């Protein structure tokens, strides 16, 4: 050989019950000291309840399955609200484009934040009736219209014809439609959080607006239509609703603790900054 | 044996003699892209010691009154060394880091210094104060450079979110009666197995006091915070003409 | 090693960093009466952890010219916790003792405590300064219960005995340069398996600066003196109805 | 068993005559420190 | 284990709590000589632990201004204790030294002195300024004796050499903020297996502060530099009527 030069600490465990305790006793020495950390290493305390005081034994029982972040997320919350007027401002021409971004919605969009990547697929279910909740033998359409197809520009637009795009075909009055939706991002998960630019370039002011889009998370249009050629006499609201499941999550991060004010970024009331807990007068009384 | 320390990479070495141990972010050391992972075809470059070796930032003055500053990576080094050419030359780029925060007083200054790395670090803006208008941070802000940025409101890390939790990332303390640093191995992290080294802060490192400096008047009163970092495992595909952002 | 030490005994723990070891007086560990000890036939109550726990009693302040101060035992717990209650309910008892005294000053203070328990501490009076006066000490002097008292007259230990002697008991001695505690675990010494908790003290403890304190103006000077008892092995017979002397 | 929880360093000699005393030569080394001591 | 340390030999001991170490120089112990080397043929006298235990010499002021001093073996010793009486009662004699610098300040005070063994030290004059005087120095200064003698050009050792180079010789630093001492062990050294104590010196020691003191006003002033020896193996032969030189 010519030139020598060219020549995990952790791992998943199944706990399905909540620790013991194990009985202790007394402890009167020198050397050890339990109780002592230091905060600066970056590590949590690892004194436990037998090291600071005597314990009985207890079986602890406790499951632990509730929180696992599967059966935090698979409950279905609302994601949208889209309306469909007969007149007035919104559009009485019988059909709504809706680009898709779950992020309209405080409850679940602070669950999902939690987290700065997520991967899973979704059940998205479908609940439709007039503004004031009656329902009438209306004929709906549903159309998802990935990136780059042609969106629907009016009630008997080509695109309507599906032949390829899934579309969605019911009644007012059955039960909510209901769906599953895969993982779609070219990326291998969604993320929460893009610290960075769509595309290269100067970054001048004018398009600030760009920070923080990620493409990966842009899914596309979902298409609504009464279906016929005349007008429909019937204002309709429809309220979408995502259940989330087979789901994976990556690095946890500090809870939103501020007013939501717009889906794409985190900005903040700043003559309002809100304190993460309540307040009290002195510190030395509840 | 664990608050003495020296980190040797490339052609530079770096001591102290009052750590308190290190972090590996995560768990995980840094590792070059393996083939079940990767996606782009062309042989990546992995020019090895010339990049992935300490280099130092400017320093910044620890003041009584100071919010805190961050960084974002590897926006700080895009423009410096042999690292920086190859993250212009590159479209493609992926590393790790260590980074090493330094700041040492006397035995009789106090204060204590949050060091954490949150990984996509957006940042917010107060939105006119009012709430009403829809701002957005200046290109200056998000990507600071190798100056770092200065926090406006480090309670909220000025992106709505609080402070008070950032513990929950991979982090050490710099509490001048224990320790003059700290130390943490960050690995790639990303839901892309390459990124442009341009575009794409993969995360942003946080130095805040948490509790403020303090000593009586006659003592040294220039009590500074110096940033040395390192890439580490640093590799770099799609080469062509340099571009700068 | 042997500087650094954790107490744990029922629902409290004790730390120090800056300890000088532990005494064990007489080089003998508390223990429960056997049977071929025991006279009094009926079965005792052992309370454990409610009993066999750290007690702290008031703070005392070392001033330049304290004489010194003396607790006595059981004394300074007959009203105190579940022990007191123990104490009062039941004719006959008996325990042993882990006495813990702390002081910490910083590496610019100076002045040795010694803390000793002699046992059957009995004091005396000056006998009206000529010594014409048979006189005796007063209740309130005996045993002054939790707040302790104060020696007149140190160098005689207020009962006609050296001071310079006391070291021939079990002690520790607090010396600010070295460490900031003294630990002292103290067996049941008496002529009968069990006795009185009200009637007789088995021993005193005493805390004496030898060495004055001092300190430059401008340090601190509110230096206190910190007793943190736990009994040990604490056993109570003959039941009745509670009786506080 | 249903409930867990519920389950002298010096000794006499006879020394009837004085220590005797070892032949000691000279020590120079460091770590070790007899002299020192902490009252 | 290393900074702290005890020598022990003939009726005296010496402790340390803060030492760097021991130099044995050229890396060779003291030893009696061999019957291979040796030319005279009368019985040595080997006096033990009457010669060979510490002596300690006058001691010295540490000065902002201090040059540093100078001492000749074994002229130091030939008028003290035993040793001086067996040195004068002999033509020749022969042995090895324990040389013990001791000097200790704060935790706030500063300051480097070099501690060097120079064999054959012979001293040269500033021949009269301009050099056209071949003057000599007198037998005070060569053999300054116990009292020893202070240095008018440490830069050339007063003897036309480079004191940067002092360091090629057995030697120690005594830099007040880590050590408190210096201990250099030095074997016989000479051109022949024994010699007149009187006559020749096999070597000598300086004392050089090449890091001045420093400290602020109203810390301590007076800080002084000992100096202890032991001779070790001394033997003496040609035994005769006492001569002081
Ligand atoms: C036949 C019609 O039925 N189709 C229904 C349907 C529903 C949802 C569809 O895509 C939903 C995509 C969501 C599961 C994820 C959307 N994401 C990914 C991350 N992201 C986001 C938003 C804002 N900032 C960062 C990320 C998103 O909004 C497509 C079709
Ligand atoms: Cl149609």
């Amino acid at each position: 050989d010519p030139i020598a030069d060219m020549i995990s600490l952790t791992a998943l465990q199944v706990l399905p019950t909540a620790a013991n305790t194990e009985a202790s006793s007394h402890r009167l020495g020198t050397g050890v000291v339990p109780a002592l950390q230091a905060a600066e290493t970056g590590a949590s305390s690892n004194a436990s309840d037998k090291n600071l005081i005597e314990t009985r034994c207890v079986l602890n029982h406790h499951s632990t399955q509730e929180t696992a972040i599967g059966n935090f997320f698979s409950r279905a919350g609302l994601v949208s609200i889209i309306t469909m007027p007969t007149t007035g401002t919104q559009n009485t021409d019988g059909y709504v484009n809706w680009d898709i971004d779950l992020m309209g919605y405080a409850q679940l969009r602070r669950k999902c934040e939690l987290f700065t990547y997520m991967r899973f697929d979704a059940e998205f279910t479908f609940v439709v009736a007039k503004p004031n909740g009656e329902l009438v033998p209306q004929l709906l359409q549903y159309m998802y219209v990935p990136p780059g197809a042609p969106k629907p520009t009016s009630r008997d637009s080509f695109a309507w014809q599906t032949a390829t795009n899934p579309s969605v075909f019911v009644k007012m009055t059955d039960p909510p439609a209901q769906v599953s939706v895969p993982f779609m991002s070219p990326a291998s998960a969604y993320q929460w959080f893009y610290d960075g630019y769509p595309t290269f370039g100067e970054h001048l002011q004018a398009n600030d607006l760009d920070y923080g889009q990620c493409p990966n998370n842009m899914m596309g249009t979902f298409s609504i239509r009464t279906v016929g050629t005349e007008k429909s006499p019937h204002s309709i609201t429809l309220r979408v609703y995502m259940r989330i499941k087979h789901v994976r999550a990556w690095i946890p991060r500090p809870l939103r603790n501020q007013p939501y004010l717009f889906k794409t970024n985190p900005n903040y009331k700043g003559n309002d900054i809100k304190c993460t807990s309540t307040s009290r007068d002195k510190i030395t009384t509840l | 044996s664990d608050r003495v320390a020296q980190l040797t990479i490339g052609n530079s070495t770096i001591t102290t003699q009052e750590a308190a141990n290190i972090v590996i972010a995560y768990g995980e050391w840094p590792e070059y892209c393996p083939d079940t992972d990767a996606t782009a075809v062309d042989k990546p470059t992995r020019p090895d010691v010339s990049v992935n070796r300490f280099f130092t930032l400017d320093t910044k003055s620890w003041a009584k009154d100071s919010k805190g500053w961050y960084w974002k990576f590897p926006d700080v080094l895009t423009e410096v060394g042999v690292f920086g050419q190859n993250a212009q030359f590159h479209y493609l780029y992926r590393s790790g880091f260590c980074v090493h925060v330094q700041c040492n007083a006397s035995k009789f200054h106090q204060g204590a210094l949050l060091v954490a790395v949150l990984p996509e670090y957006v940042l917010g803006t107060i939105a006119g104060g009012t709430g009403n208008e829809n701002s957005h941070p200046p290109y200056a802000t998000t990507q600071p450079g190798q100056v770092g940025a200065v926090l406006t409101h480090p309670y909220v890390l000025d992106a709505g979110i609080p402070l008070s939790q950032l513990t929950v990332c991979p982090h050490q303390w710099i509490n001048l009666r224990t320790n003059n640093c700290a130390t943490i191995i960050v690995p790639y992290m990303n839901t892309v197995p390459f990124d442009s080294a341009l575009n794409h802060c993969n995360f942003g490192l946080l130095v805040i006091p948490v509790v403020p400096l303090d000593f009586n008047a006659g003592a040294t009163s220039e009590i500074p915070i110096t940033v040395t970092i390192a890439p580490m495992c640093a590799e770099f595909a799609g080469l062509r003409q340099a571009v700068k952002q």
